[PDB]
């Protein structure tokens, strides 16, 4: 019966990997919402400063060469919250990655030995196990929320410009569609799910 | 011994002067944005608390002033004592640096680059805390409060300067 | 001042800004006490290839003696390997600020916009002494972006397309800098 414990050994090392990466996840995501936050606040007194005029108001004639400046230490502090934004993007990046690779070497491992183990064997569930079947569509399912996930937020982004600010006023608002959009509670469930298989 | 304790005295005292000029900065922004708060909600719906806020805005436009004093008798020492040794040691010597490297007119062009930009700031600070309690369209609101947050007058780089003399000095561990 | 070259430190404290890491070379102390090298100065730089770059020191400790520590990135701007040989000197020459700086870039960039181009440029880029042929670096909005320098234009008036002396006048970039970059009704008294 060594295909089959071939697989079975796979699948339980592929889990807790999935765990510490989904840890990294709800880490990263709860560092980027407080600094969309503080763009939000940054991107309202820049348009406050560029709505009006500083040659007719009185008692700043004395001053020639204000908005210069003003708009200067709001910008480079618009960049320093852009840097941070980039350093939890990169930290998403690589847990897809790492993800992705062992998935793909569960799959590689189950292609190999295909044969001798017939359909009977993968689609027979058990008292304490779920099948071999189910484990493979769940790991699948997991690898394309992360990817969609990613790719979703870094589009919105790429989309950051400072022409224009009200899609800078509406970011978080669509930070938070992305949330709710997707399925709920994935990766905990299925853990849940397979944690009777693993402590076995 | 004397000079150069004279520097070292120079340096921990103007980073003393920075941590208050931040610590009144804050109590500043705090009092200014609790007066917008409360003209916003005098005109969308009395003389006795903006009095007393516009009274403690000006106990902190106070303590700025005396700390602008301090700066202006260390920078006007400093120029002294750069000015006696240029007086005492003659015209044509070639004067080996107090520390391994610098001659005292550097010294001198940074405490007066640092005093000539916080005492613009000051100026826009008394300007702020003028106009603040009177005007009534937000924008110039939003504006004189972000002219009190964000200092235009006070250059990023000479933070770089002021740690130039905290190698000078020694206070920070080389 | 003509020691070895060798890579930047693992050791990496904290400075002031995150944008002035890239100009801040490191020394040890006998360095500046031997060659006779102020502090907190630009220093001009010679390799063996003809290129001329300035940097801005910075004199930690725990360094080893009889070297130069750079950064990978100012040694791929210069080209040179760890191990190889580079001139140190300070600058005595008066420096001020500049006028005209002009841009070379390649095709694949054309489509950014040259007005926040230039504002980012120069807002990145601040008291940085430029010369001509030196690839400089910004991050645009994290994206990496390098770009070449052309011929400057001086105050007082003299015309660089050379300058490897130390009492030579540098420039470097401020505001109100213009930069040029390379690769209606009108009813007039003639035609009533």
């Amino acid at each position: 019966d060594r295909p089959l414990l071939a697989v079975q050994e796979a699948l339980k090392k592929c889990f807790p990997v999935v765990e510490e990466q989904q840890g990294l996840w709800q880490s990263a995501l709860r560092d980027c919402q407080p600094l969309l936050s503080s763009l939000s606040n940054l991107a309202e007194q820049l348009q406050a400063a560029q709505n009006l005029r500083f040659e007719d108001v009185p008692a700043l004639r004395a001053f020639p060469d204000l908005k210069e400046r003003l708009r200067r230490k709001q910008l480079v502090a618009g960049d320093i919250v852009l840097d941070k934004l980039g350093e939890r993007l990169a930290i998403l990046l690589k847990v897809r990655d790492m993800v992705s690779s062992h998935v793909e070497r569960v799959f590689q491992i189950y292609e190999q030995h295909a044969d001798t183990v017939g359909i009977d064997a993968v689609l027979q569930p058990s008292a304490v196990s779920p099948s071999v079947a189910d484990m493979l569509e769940w790991l699948q399912d997991i690898e394309r929320h992360y990817r969609k996930s990613y790719l979703k937020r870094k589009y919105l982004l790429s989309s950051i410009q400072w022409g224009d600010l009200a899609n800078i006023q509406a970011l978080p608002k669509a930070w938070d569609r992305i949330s709710k959009d997707e399925h709920q509670d994935l990766v905990q469930d299925i853990l849940l799910n397979v944690s009777f298989f693993l402590e076995e | 011994s004397v000079s150069a304790r004279k520097i070292k005295d120079n340096a921990a005292d103007w980073h003393n002067l920075i941590l208050k000029w931040e610590t009144l900065n804050d109590a500043g922004f705090t009092t200014a944005n609790n007066i917008a708060n409360l003209k916003i909600s005098l005109l969308n719906k009395y003389n006795e608390e903006l009095e007393k806020l516009c009274e403690e805005l000006q106990a902190t436009l106070d303590g700025l002033t005396k700390i602008q004093v301090k700066m202006e008798k260390l920078s006007s020492t400093t120029k002294g004592i750069c000015e006696l040794e240029n007086y005492h040691y003659g015209e044509e010597s070639k004067r080996p640096p107090l520390f391994h490297t610098w001659p005292t007119t550097h010294f001198y062009e940074v405490s007066h680059k640092l005093l000539e930009m916080y005492r613009k700031e000051l100026l826009l600070k008394r300007t702020v805390a003028k106009e603040l309690a009177h005007t009534g369209d937000p924008d110039l609101t939003l504006s004189y409060l972000s002219m009190w947050l964000h200092q235009p007058y006070v250059e990023s780089d000479s933070r770089l300067h002021l740690e130039s003399m905290l190698l000078e000095t020694g206070h920070r561990a080389l | 001042g003509t020691l070895t070259v060798t890579n930047l430190l693992e050791k990496v404290d904290d400075k002031i800004p995150k944008t002035f890491q890239n100009s801040l070379i490191h020394l040890g102390l006998n360095t500046m006490k031997s060659a006779n090298i102020c502090i907190g100065r630009p220093v001009l730089l010679t390799s063996l290839n003809g290129k001329q770059e300035v940097y801005t020191a910075w004199p930690m400790a725990g360094f080893p003696g009889g070297k130069v520590g750079l950064s990978e990135m100012a040694q791929k701007n210069v080209g040179v390997r760890p191990g190889d040989a580079i001139q140190v000197q300070p600058l005595v020459g008066a420096v001020l600020q500049a006028e005209e700086m002009d841009v070379a870039l390649s095709d694949k960039d054309m489509e950014i916009n040259e007005e926040e181009l230039t504002g980012c440029i120069l807002r990145k880029l601040d008291g940085k002494i430029v010369l001509p042929g030196n690839f400089l670096y910004c991050t645009f909005y994290g994206r990496p972006y390098k770009l070449q320098v052309l011929r400057v234009k001086g105050a007082d008036g003299m015309i660089l397309g050379g300058a490897k002396c130390n009492t030579d006048t540098f420039y470097f970039i401020s505001s109100t800098t213009r930069v040029n970059f390379t690769e209606q009704f009108k009813v007039t008294y003639d035609m009533i």
